[PDB]
RNA sequence: GUAUGUAAGCGUAUUACCGGCCGGUACUAUUACUUU
């Protein structure tokens, strides 16, 4: 019982670590992708031309 | 989008002028877009200026997970800052807070009553470590004077010391006001393997 | 191994000055040694000391004027209840005028002269004349 | 000389897969699961030669043990007197193609 | 002299003569190299006191065989005595 | 020291001063971390990982590239062996030489040295019980030891 | 209990037949009744049936041996010696 | 423990719970008043919740724990409602100009309010009304009982 | 002109009130030692 309840907290805290890391990982991909997108779309087409 | 002020400058102080100006400088660098993705996460909590007897050194304060990322680029960031912000030697420390083994009236360290790390001198050694980025102090030899004064010889490597060797003199002041103990610089001039 | 590190360094200093040699390599240099050595500086007994940062335990190079007859280290660090300060100074110091007995006191590693001014006794580290 | 197999058998136990003992070893010999068959020096005369012949027809390689049953079994780390082994899938081994 | 210092600035030639542990700040004589076996474009940074019987990337060719001070780098191998 | 013998002879690791370097090293902390997992799954002990990776790669020091030493990395991913590797090896040698003595009894030098190999295990294990990395009242006995190695 | 430190098995003979004789008995009565490793089954199931005959309980391979000991000291030397002369005559 | 099942019915002097005639009820089911150990010494809350009779307990008993406050280490937890502590200290003998490390081993009453009392616990003991020959003390605080790692339960 | 030893500042344990820096209150790692 003690080991099962001490699994219950740390496994959900490991889920919580994954939740923090998912939010950080999505906002890493998302913030760079949209920000990069605003700068880039007209300029990338021009570079290919050159 | 418009990363100016009130974005990269806080978490410390919502003003001032020095902080805001160097914030504008960073944004200029970001425009180059190879620079952009790496640089943007790097937040400045505060900036202070001090003077070594003519010219002022701009010390930067770093939140510390940012520090590892800051370190890799660092020399390119510093060089570009030096030309834009000229006459300033730009130096990086990361803001570490200074904790006590029992100060006072039968009294406490508490908050988190202190692993090895959470104290004084780990910070101090990090202060030498961040100010000198590419050389690294091969020996550090600390003089005590006859008229009860303590003075540190800090011995710089020689490799890529070229960016910090003019800044040797200013490092003395950067140390003196913030950390304190008076520092002098020694090399070994040439790479003599044992 | 080296149970008291203090004595090993200060013996090295004695042996060095017995040649006349102005320099010594000290191993493996403690905080207690650093505080012992700063205490020396004040009275001019030794010239400048320098602690090199090996990532191991710190070595020291000593520069020596040669003003020092001999430096001894007290272990066990006998509890001085302020009025044994007088007894200990008489025995091992050559004169009542001169020569410092060194303590680990509450407020720091200090000489018995300094300890008397603060009125803080201690445990005895050492003797320097 | 030898050394040799005490080091080898520990690796097979850890990574791979085992069947010990006449009934399972014969089953693995029949089924073709048995890449290697190891026979004790002790095994009652009949069963040395059976297990060789199941192996000969199978074309599987027989390793003849330098030691006892207790020696076989201590090598596998099992407290039991092993008089035959089949090594059925050893995952780190150069041991698959070996003859003592 | 028997007053004969200057170990704070310890003279070049002597330090070289002594040993790897007998320096003021005891610094490794254990360097780095990059090894090129010419059938392979691949550089793997191997040590002269090797610590590995070093297989290159796929090819189990050899590279070096240890002898208890400096590992003998074997035959037709070229190396740069530098951290790349 | 050398507590078993009179031997003064110290030969130990000279660590290069530069705590962050090497600068030439293209490879990420993730890259080195990944290889530590793979080799550890292959059954390599942290010592064997630490030497192999230096030569094959460049991994100058595992500690310098990724802030965590091999054993720490392995533990976080759960590859940690039940008894720390240094005990495992000592325990392997004690079993091996005990098995030798059952075969070749009357090796008076071997039995004497058999005591030294058990004596060091008990002392080294005593420290680990203090760390609580070994469950308190963990004991080295010969019966169990034989099984333990294999 | 380690009931008797000194006598072990020779406590059957208790007080009778003088201590020095009883020490000799202790070694021999240990070696007999003892389970030996059968070379032909690898199991330690060999026990003394009668004076010179040791039967392995399992495989039923019954081996001729020394009266108190499976292998008498003479025998080991004997068997190695003949074996070595065998090698030189053949090639 | 035991359901206070001894040959006698265990009752505290002066508390009989009065069902019949006196103004009704707000829950708790118990007329148990409990202590403030007060040399700033905080009560364990099991005193207030304690079914346990213990007349030799300051929490459930008519006893003062009177006098000398000493801190020591439990050497033996073996006894039902008492423990042994060894205290080890330096006594400086001027003559030998060094000490002797010297011990006093003293039995001290553990009220069964105090739970997970195990050797080696640091325990604050007070001299008590002298309770049964070698037991001349009672525990005022178990300052350890402890497990600086164990307070928050390991996975 | 020094000297800084003494005093006050500034950098996660001198923080927070009430009454006019003071003095309480709220206060806080165990010891051995040592101080009064």
């Amino acid at each position: 019982m003690l080991a099962d309840q001490a699994e219950a907290r740390r496994q959900k805290v490991r889920e919580a670590r994954k939740r923090r890391e998912e939010r950080i990982a999505t906002k890493k991909q998302e913030l760079i992708a949209l920000h990069a997108k605003e700068d880039e779309i007209a300029a990338k087409a021009a570079t290919a031309g050159h | 989008m418009a990363i100016g002020s009130k974005i990269i400058k806080p978490g410390g102080s919502d003003p001032d002028d020095f902080e805001k100006s160097i914030a504008q400088a960073l944004v200029e660098l970001e425009a180059n877009s190879d620079l952009k993705p790496y640089l943007r996460d790097l937040h400045i909590t505060r900036a202070r200026e001090i003077e070594f007897g003519s010219k002022k050194a701009v010390i930067i304060y770093v939140p510390i997970p940012q520090q590892k990322v800051f370190q890799k680029i660092q020399i390119i960031l510093v060089r570009e800052l030096e030309k834009k912000f000229s006459g300033k030697h730009v130096v990086v420390i990361a803001e570490r807070k200074i904790l006590p083994k029992p100060t006072r009236k039968a009294r406490n360290p508490l908050k988190q009553k202190r692993p090895r790390s959470r104290t004084l001198t780990a910070v101090y050694d990090a202060i030498l470590e961040d100010l000198v980025f590419p050389a690294e102090i091969v020996g550090k030899r600390i003089r005590v004077k006859l008229d009860g004064s303590q003075l540190v010889k800090v011995h710089l490597d020689k490799n890529q010391q070229t960016t910090i060797e003019h800044k040797v003199d200013t490092f003395t002041s950067v140390y003196k006001k913030l950390t304190g103990r008076d520092v002098t610089f020694e090399f070994p001039d040439n790479y003599l393997n044992v | 191994v080296r149970m008291n590190v203090l004595a090993d360094a200060l013996k090295c200093i004695n042996n060095a000055e017995k040649r006349g040699k102005r320099q010594v390599l000290l191993r493996p240099c403690s905080k207690v040694i650093i505080k012992f050595l700063t205490v020396m500086m004040k009275h001019g007994y030794i010239g400048e000391f320098e602690i090199v940062d090996d990532h191991r335990s710190g070595k020291i190079v000593v520069n020596l004027t040669g003003r020092l007859n001999k430096c001894g280290v007290i272990s066990p660090r006998f509890d001085v209840p302020i009025n044994d300060i007088e007894k200990w100074t008489n025995n091992l110091l050559p004169s009542r005028q001169f020569g410092y007995v060194v303590l680990t006191t509450s407020g720091g590693i200090m000489d018995h002269e300094e300890a008397r001014r603060k009125h803080l006794g201690g445990k005895i580290l050492g003797f320097f004349f | 000389a030898l050394e040799s197999t005490n080091a080898r058998l520990a690796l097979v136990m850890k990574s791979g897969k085992y069947c010990l003992g006449y009934k399972q070893t014969l089953k693995t010999l029949r089924q073709g699961k048995a890449k290697l068959v190891l026979i004790a020096s002790n095994t009652p005369a009949l069963r040395k030669s059976e297990i060789e012949y199941y192996a000969m027809l199978a074309k599987t390689e027989v390793q003849h043990y330098s030691g006892t049953n207790i020696e076989l079994g201590t090598a596998c780390g099992k407290y039991f007197r092993v008089c035959t082994l089949s090594i059925t899938d050893p995952g780190d081994s150069d041991i698959i193609r070996s003859l003592e | 002299m028997p007053l004969a210092k200057d170990l704070l600035h310890p003279l070049p030639a002597e330090e070289k003569r002594k040993h790897k542990l007998k320096r003021l700040v005891q610094h490794p004589n254990s360097y780095f190299m990059d090894v090129k076996c010419p059938g392979c474009y691949r550089i793997t940074t191997v040590f002269s006191h090797a610590q590995g019987v070093v297989v290159c990337a796929g090819c189990a060719t050899i590279l070096c065989q240890p002898t208890g001070g400096r590992a003998k780098l074997t035959e037709g191998c070229s190396f740069r005595r530098k951290p790349q | 020291g050398r507590m078993h013998a009179p031997g003064k002879g110290i030969s130990q690791s000279a660590l290069p001063y530069r705590r962050t370097v090497p600068s030439w090293l293209k490879l990420n902390a993730d890259d080195v971390k990944e290889q530590i997992k793979k080799l550890g799954k292959k059954g390599l002990t942290p010592s064997k990982i630490g030497i192999i990776l230096r030569d094959s790669h460049g991994v100058a020091q595992v500690r310098f590239v990724n802030g965590n030493k091999i054993l720490r990395i392995m533990k976080s991913v759960g590859l940690k062996p039940d008894i720390p590797e240094d005990l495992y090896h000592m325990i392997k040698k004690a079993v091996a030489i005990r098995k030798h003595l059952e075969r070749n009894r009357k090796d008076k030098d071997g039995k004497f040295r058999l005591i030294l190999v058990e004596s060091r295990i008990h002392r080294l294990a005593r420290y680990y019980k203090t760390k609580s990395v070994l469950p308190p009242n963990w004991k080295y006995e010969s019966s169990t030891a034989s099984a333990l190695v294999a | 209990a380690k009931r008797t430190k000194k006598v072990g098995i020779v406590g059957k003979y208790g007080t009778r037949y003088g201590a020095s004789l009883r020490k000799m008995v202790k070694k021999m009565e240990i070696t007999q009744h003892s389970k030996y490793t059968c070379s032909f089954c690898g199991k330690d199931s060999m026990k003394r049936a009668v004076v010179g005959i040791w039967s392995c309980k399992r495989c039923k391979r019954t081996v001729a041996g020394g009266a108190w000991v499976y292998s008498t000291t003479a025998a080991a030397s004997v068997r190695s010696a003949v074996r070595r002369l065998r090698e030189t005559k053949e090639q | 423990m035991a359901d206070q099942n001894e040959r006698a019915f265990q009752k505290q002097f002066g508390v009989n719970l009065n069902r019949k005639v006196k103004p009704g009820i707000t829950k708790k089911k118990l007329l148990r008043r409990s202590r403030d150990v007060g040399l700033g010494f905080k009560t364990p809350r099991e005193a207030i919740d304690g079914t346990y009779i213990d007349k030799k307990c300051p929490w459930t008993g008519d006893v003062r724990i009177r006098g000398r406050i000493l801190t020591g280490v439990v050497r033996k937890a073996k006894m039902q409602r008492t423990i042994v502590i060894r205290r080890d200290y330096l006594h400086f003998v001027r003559k030998y100009s060094r000490f002797e490390k010297r011990h006093r081993n003293m039995s001290v009453h553990c009220s069964p309010v105090f739970r997970d009392v195990e050797h080696g616990d640091i325990v604050t003991i007070g001299e008590c009304r002298p309770l049964s020959k070698t037991v001349r003390f009672n525990v005022l605080k178990v300052s350890k009982g402890q497990g600086a790692k164990k307070s928050f339960k390991k996975y």
